[PDB]
């Protein structure tokens, strides 16, 4: 979520925020810090695994031609779960 | 005089040099027992000039060429140099 | 250590374009600070003159000169003609350019440029 | 799939799985060894290894450890082998 | 036959070639290494000396009526002792055909000029040499015409930076546009993009 | 007609030794055959299948890399055969391989992307489902996705034969063909991030480097590393003003093509614990704030109060010549000569006088000529890895003897270990020990001794009975006269530099005589410490971490690391090697000889030279051998510093003599920058555990 | 017009409009790029590049980007051979540090080798 | 839109802005990166 520092300045999904003894906040004065309030790591952490009986599973994204590279994901380590790494989204085998 | 060190510029294959290679298998031996505790550094180069720094105190050196000497130049030098 | 001549076949002809090329300059530069309107006396501008033409005092070869003569020439042309303004012609002055200082020591306390 | 070419330990196949050769085994290997040149002794590996699935009825890594600390091998020569060769059961 | 390839005729390359073979032997005090190209150009290169004969006699000769100078260019190549080399794309429109002929030159090694042949060269040698620095000779009005009015350098050798030594701005303290040593916000940044495996092996430079 | 044979490549001929294969006499002519799996320094294999050729007259087509030229044949590259046996080839890599190239960090420097649109097609008649493999855990430094293994074995056989691990291999058969390890095991050696650079596919990574920059990006600084003494080229990549990886350089003498993890993964060290501005004491004595005039002014005022014998400095092993010299004339100048190292070598007897005596004189490369070899005091694993690796590359190839006088380890080859103390060195040169018949009956023999057995009290007499040994090896082998025979191997890159200047090494001179005002240039080691030195005594210590020898100043005048300045610095065998910029120093940190300059004007002392070229003039002056770069100067006076040294009535302790780095979490962390990474903490911190 | 006695060295540097600074206080590199190892292409291994000395790269307060005052910052030039880097440095004015060439030595290689019956060639790995 | 609505998604905005310039809850352009070197921290005791 959107945290603020000791100065009230909201930091960033990149971790980055001046330090209270920074000049450089000058910019921020009579103005507002532009930070987007929907951090994609909390959002794509809410969606839940997909489960699937196949032991290797494709990812497109969404909508075909519309989303990213077809890439296969191995489902063999139970304990695990096989995370695309064009989107977030987690597959785990089912039957195990 | 405030001698701290000497070093000594020469070549390993070239006559100019032929002098010190000399003066150093036959003399260095004694003359580093002779005064042990004082630097008398050999560092031999490739087509170099040979010469003969003797720097003293306070940071102040001396250069004196030894191109196509003898031995026994290189060592009245030498003692030149240690003597002052 | 043959090769062609732009124009002159030795330094002393040179000398004698880069003489003629001085008189020019000698003679234009009241006509220019009065038209141009420029805020600069007669003695400053002639002073200019013999520092740019010293700057290129160590040349040797005839070539070079020759070719130094000709850009002068040219800029002596835009300049007699007023082609160029009075901003052209201030920056040969350098008003702004803060000086950097030819100190060793100076130069190591602001940056690490050599 | 079934046949995955990984080994993640549990308590039945873990390098402490209570496996050893019999003394007769052991004569068994000697002989086997022999039947090779002396400087080549690492050609004795499949032999070893299939004799050690019998005796066990199957391969856990603590046998192919012992085969190669026997031959004095690197494990990774057996698990190779092991691997390749579908006779020997990992399972 | 093929759909992407782009169809080829020896036709022009003969043409082109006799025409080339015409010029080398009809101006054998200036030509050199004469060549024609797989695409279908003819490229006649000579020493400066020959540029005044050359075009004149290409403009003037009944089976050579190349009277149109559409460029005159140069390209710096720092590697060879004379680095510029002068180029004339001419255009015959009684054979319906281009030529290009090819000089070399030096920061200190000036050519003749053309416009007593072509006078569309006034404007285009003017230009050779405020972006090159090279210099020709009996020019009515050699002057600068793209660069600024107390430029200094020339910039289209490959020495000079794509950024240029000064940069101008506004001072209120003057009153007037000045010239600062340059100073960048954002650096440009060099990409390194040659692959590293030889693409056309029929351009091979043996060692 | 001395056994070469001609052959053509498309009618061009070439003469090449036999034994030569196709694809080196392609080469012979300029001519790059493709490649997956051939490496020039790895045994040949023949799997990728990319090197195929058709020779002339011949049906079907060979590999390159595996077939041996025969005389007559006409080798044809760019034939109809060739081109579409490369496009099949291309076709079957790029059937299973994952669509990962905008997220592999190997995107813009792969050689399968370049060979597949210079040498393959540009389309893709798959119809099917590509296959996966659940990715390995070999550890913090190499990151592994194996959806992206072309199985060519380079891993395997670079684990095998060069870094000696033999932990690598093939898991399985067919098409679920899965290299790695058959366990979970991490793959942490000292040559371990190679494989990277070796792995052509992005299937091995740069943790580190993970994802931070892409090849075009970057700029590439040709440069060395200092961890070492060996003297390693590399090249420095930065992105804006920002260093990104350290990547190596090839060099045939020294690091072919290998660099240690220390080498290219403690570059995050400069990223942290950095000096960048300088510091001074206030009036409560806690470190504050300041600027460079004050400082200078501060220092320039106690050095006017002193003179000789109460002034001293001291070197810490990432310094430079030009530093090491200006600090040297500007203390002379003031009188002192007390200028020591942290690194303890024997003076006794020639000392610094001769380098054969403190050299590699044998270089590098000589362990490529020897029959014999023998280590005392080294464990050269972890002291000099790519020394260790030339030797394994010796014991594979030329059959070479290898000994051991030290603690029993590993080397990652076998070794015939003699014993442990230093008494073995009279029974090897009297004539006594079992190996003196090897030594007897050998030919081109090199004995080398390592800077941390002449660290103990006991140096000088390990040395001189060292020199006795070689001396009678010498008399007996018949060796040629220009073979060196005795060698010294150092851990310390800027101590071959020192004693080529004329510092006294080891601080027994200030123990002996303290000073009050010392000087600290990159020493952070903690030999001298200040319960050892007068009270109230000015310390200004130069450097650019702050680990130790900052935290005990009274000034502090931030320097240059060697990613950050140009700087002369000589290995173990004399081969001076220059750095180059690749970044400025961060904030108001400064080159090391700029400081002591200004210093020195600040001072009524002033030196002659205010640039750079005006420093190595110097250096050419003290010594020439500091200039000429990437050359070797023969010295041959090692009988006169024998005869010299069999003068002194010191004998060895009988200690077991014991090398400091006796396992890998020992290798690390041994200089500041490398305690200063997070990166080599990951390491040891895996490693400890398992 | 016949030819001129010249009888010196080359020099440039008033024709070029090149600053002073950028003149006296440059230290140009002349080099044959090494190979880069992430690849095992040799093709860019051919041809002399030379590059200048590196400046002060500072960031950007707005955005935080690498700023420069050196022009020189991304000039490369490419030469066929070493002796025409080192004339165009000698004209233009520059200072130079040449750099030779790296050629990797010929190596014996045998794919019999990794099977022999003693010598430690002899590979586990297939 | 009100018979071909477009499709609903959680990090779409529910009320449209303006352009703000020149006013407050404008934009204003800042360094999305930390810090990539890290000073030495001087310790807070003296050395007697
Ligand atoms: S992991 Fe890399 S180096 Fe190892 S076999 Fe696969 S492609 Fe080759
Ligand atoms: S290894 Fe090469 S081809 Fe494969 S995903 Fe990475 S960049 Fe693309
Ligand atoms: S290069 Fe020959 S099979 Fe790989
Ligand atoms: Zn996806």
């Amino acid at each position: 979520g959107v945290q603020v520092s000791p100065s009230g300045e909201k930091i960033t999904h990149t971790g980055q925020v001046y330090d209270e003894k920074d000049y450089r906040r000058v910019r921020f004065v009579d103005r507002q810090k532009e930070v987007n309030e929907n951090f994609a790591i909390d959002l794509i952490a809410q969606q839940p695994v997909n489960e699937v009986e196949h032991r290797i599973i494709a990812c497109d994204g969404g909508g075909g031609a519309l989303g990213h590279p077809k890439v296969y994901i191995n489902l063999d380590k139970e304990t695990k779960t096989g995370t695309c790494g064009y989107c977030g989204l987690q597959f785990k085998q089912h039957h195990h | 005089l405030g001698l701290r060190e000497i070093r000594v510029h020469l070549c390993q294959r070239s006559p100019g040099s032929q002098g010190v290679r000399d003066f150093i298998v036959q003399r260095y031996v004694e003359l580093k027992k002779a005064h042990p505790n004082l630097p008398i550094l050999i560092r031999e180069c490739s087509e170099v000039q040979p010469k003969l720094w003797a720097r003293y105190a306070f940071g102040q050196e001396k250069t004196v060429s030894l191109n196509n000497l003898s031995a026994d130049e290189v060592t009245r030098a030498m003692q030149n140099v240690l003597s002052g | 250590t043959s090769v062609k001549p732009i124009f002159s076949r030795d330094l002393n002809e040179a000398k004698r374009r880069v003489r003629e090329l001085y008189r020019a300059w000698y003679r234009e530069v009241p006509n220019t600070v009065h038209l141009m309107q420029l805020d600069i006396t007669v003695k400053q501008g002639r002073d200019k003159v013999r520092e740019m033409f010293m700057k290129n005092a160590h040349v040797t070869d005839p070539r070079v000169v020759d070719l130094l003569v000709i850009k002068g020439k040219m800029e002596l042309q835009e300049t007699i003609k007023v082609w160029k303004q009075r901003t052209h012609v201030m920056r040969f002055f350098h008003e702004t350019e803060t000086p950097r200082p030819k100190d060793f020591l100076s130069k190591f306390y602001m940056g690490h440029d050599p | 799939g079934g046949a995955l070419f990984v080994h993640r330990d549990t308590p039945e196949n873990n390098p402490d799985t209570p496996f050893d050769f019999t003394p007769e085994n052991y004569k068994r290997i000697e002989a086997i060894v022999k039947n090779y040149p002396e400087g080549h002794q690492a050609a004795a590996v499949l032999p070893v290894l299939d004799l050690a699935q019998r005796q066990n009825g199957w391969l856990p890594i603590s046998a192919m450890n012992k085969v190669a600390e026997v031959l004095q091998v690197p494990p990774m020569r057996v698990y190779e082998v092991a691997t390749f060769y579908t006779m020997y059961n990992r399972k | 036959k093929r759909p992407t390839v782009r169809p080829r005729s020896d036709v022009t390359h003969k043409q082109l070639s006799a025409f080339g073979e015409y010029v080398a032997e009809i101006l054998p005090k200036y030509v050199q290494q004469v060549q024609v190209s797989c695409l279908d150009e003819l490229e006649i290169c000579i020493h400066p000396d020959g540029v005044i004969p050359t075009l004149t006699f290409l403009r003037d000769h009944t089976n050579a009526q190349f009277k149109s100078l559409a460029d005159l260019t140069a390209v710096d190549v720092p590697t060879r002792q004379n680095r510029f080399e002068i180029v004339y794309n001419l255009l015959s429109l009684r054979f319906n055909s281009r030529i290009r002929v090819k000089t070399y030159a030096d920061e200190l090694t000036p050519i003749d000029s053309i416009v007593s042949v072509h006078i569309a060269a006034n404007w285009y040698e003017r230009e050779v040499w405020d972006m090159f620095g090279v210099f020709f000779f009996n020019h009515p009005d050699l002057r600068r015409i793209l660069t600024d009015y107390g430029f200094e350098g020339h910039p289209f050798r490959k020495d000079f930076p794509l950024t240029g030594y000064v940069e101008l701005r506004y001072d209120d303290e003057v009153k007037r546009v000045v010239a600062e040593p340059v100073e960048l916000a954002q650096e440009f940044r060099k990409f390194d993009l040659n692959s590293p495996w030889e693409a056309f092996p029929a351009y091979r430079q043996p060692p | 007609a001395s056994n070469l044979i001609e052959v053509f490549v498309d009618g061009q001929s070439v003469m090449v030794e036999p034994g030569t294969t196709v694809l080196q006499a392609c080469e012979k002519v300029g001519m790059q055959i493709p490649r997956f799996c051939y490496h020039e320094r790895l045994s040949v294999a023949g799997n990728c299948r990319m090197c195929l050729v058709e020779i002339e007259k011949a049906p079907k087509v060979v590999a390159a890399c595996a077939m041996p030229v025969m005389k007559g044949w006409n080798i044809l590259t760019n034939s109809e055969k060739s081109k579409k046996a490369r496009e099949g080839v291309m076709e079957f890599l790029l059937a299973n391989h994952p669509l990962d190239c905008p997220i592999c960090d190997q995107g813009g420097e792969c050689d399968l992307q370049d060979q597949s649109m210079m040498f393959g097609s540009d389309r893709s008649r798959f119809l099917e489902g590509k296959r996966a493999v659940e990715d390995k855990n070999i550890g913090p430094l190499v990151k592994t996705i194996m959806t992206r293994c072309i199985q060519c074995t380079r891993c395997i056989r670079f684990a095998s034969e060069i870094a000696g691990v033999d932990d690598l291999g093939t898991t399985g058969r067919g098409n679920d063909m899965q290299v790695g390890t058959y366990i979970e095991k991490m793959f942490m050696s000292e040559l371990s991030g190679n494989v990277i650079d070796i792995c052509p596919v992005g299937a091995l990574t740069s943790k580190p480097y993970a994802f931070t920059a892409r090849p075009w990006e970057t700029r590439k600084t040709e440069s060395i590393d200092v961890m070492d003494a060996v003297g390693s080229n590399i090249v420095v990549s930065t992105r804006t003003g920002e260093v990104m990886r350290i990547l190596p350089r090839m060099h045939e003498d020294i690091n072919e093509e290998w660099i240690s993890d220390k080498t290219r993964f403690a570059y995050d060290g400069l990223k942290r614990q950095r000096l960048t501005e300088p510091m001074v004491r206030n009036e409560k004595g806690l470190l504050t704030y300041t600027s460079w005039e004050d400082a200078l002014s501060r220092v320039a005022g106690m050095l006017q109060n002193f003179e000789g014998n109460a002034v001293a400095a001291i070197a810490g092993g990432l310094v430079d010549a030009e530093a090491l010299v200006a600090l040297k004339d500007l203390l002379n100048k003031v009188d002192s000569d007390n200028l020591c190292t942290e690194e303890i070598f024997p003076t006794e007897g020639a000392g610094t006088d001769l380098r054969s005596n403190y050299l590699l004189n044998t270089t590098i490369a000589g362990v490529e000529e020897a029959d014999v070899v023998l280590l005392v005091g080294t464990n050269p694993r972890f002291e000099a890895p790519l020394f260790n690796a030339r030797i394994r590359k010796s014991w594979l190839h030329n059959d070479l003897k290898v000994a051991l006088i030290g603690s029993p380890v590993d080397l990652t080859y076998r070794y015939d270990h003699l014993g442990d103390s230093p008494k073995i060195l009279q029974d090897i040169a009297s004539g006594r020990h079992s190996f003196c018949e090897v030594l007897k009956d050998a030919k081109k023999p090199m004995v080398v001794l390592g800077s941390s057995a002449l660290q103990r009290d006991d140096g000088a007499a390990i040395l001189v009975a060292v020199s006795n040994m070689v001396q009678k090896i010498r008399v007996t082998t018949g060796v040629a006269a220009e073979w060196k025979v005795m060698n010294i191997l150092h851990r310390i890159a800027s101590q071959v530099a020192a004693l080529d200047l004329g510092y006294k090494p080891g601080v027994e001179a200030i123990r002996k005589n303290p000073p009050k005002m010392l000087f600290l240039l990159g020493a952070d080691g903690g030999c001298i410490t200040r319960q050892d030195l007068p009270k109230d005594c000015f310390i200004v210590y130069q450097g650019h971490h702050g680990d130790v020898g900052a935290p005990m100043a009274d000034v502090i005048l931030p320097g240059a690391a060697y990613t950050e300045k140009s700087a002369t610095y000589v290995n173990t065998e004399g081969r001076a090697q220059q750095t180059k910029v690749a970044v400025t120093p961060p904030g108001l940190a400064r080159e090391d000889w700029k400081i002591i300059r200004a210093l020195s004007e600040i001072a009524g002392i002033t030196l002659p030279y205010d640039t750079l070229d005006q420093v190595r003039n110097r250096l050419e002056e003290v010594s020439p051998n500091l200039v000429r770069y990437d050359d070797i100067e023969e010295t041959n006076y090692f009988q006169q510093a024998s005869e010299l040294a069999k003068l002194v009535n010191q004998e060895v302790l009988a200690d077991p003599l014991v090398p400091p780095q006796l396992t890998i979490k020992d290798f690390y962390m041994t200089d500041s920058i490398s305690r200063a990474s997070q990166t080599m903490a990951k390491c040891v911190k895996a490693v400890t555990e398992g | 017009t016949q030819l001129i006695t010249v009888d010196e060295k080359l020099d440039i540097t008033t024709l070029t409009g090149v600053p002073e600074e950028h003149i006296k206080t440059r230290k140009v590199r002349i080099f044959v790029p090494a190979r880069n190892n992430m690849q095992s292409g040799v093709n860019n291994t051919k041809k002399w590049k030379m590059e200048f000395d590196t400046r002060e790269r500072w960031e950007n307060p707005l955005m935080g980007w690498a700023s420069t005052a050196d022009p020189l910052s991304n000039m490369v030039l490419t030469f066929s051979a070493k002796e025409d880097a080192i004339a165009f440095a000698e004209k233009n004015g520059w200072s130079y540090d040449v750099e030779e060439k790296k050629v990797p030595k010929p190596k014996s290689k045998s794919y019999g080798a990794n099977f022999s019956w003693n010598k430690r060639t002899r590979v586990s790995t297939k | 839109p009100t018979t071909n609505p477009p499709t609903a998604r959680k990090f779409i905005w529910t009320n449209h802005k303006f352009n703000v310039s020149a006013t407050p809850e404008q934009y204003v352009p800042y360094s999305t990166t930390r810090k990539k070197i890290h000073e030495w921290v001087p310790p807070s005791t003296p050395y007697k």
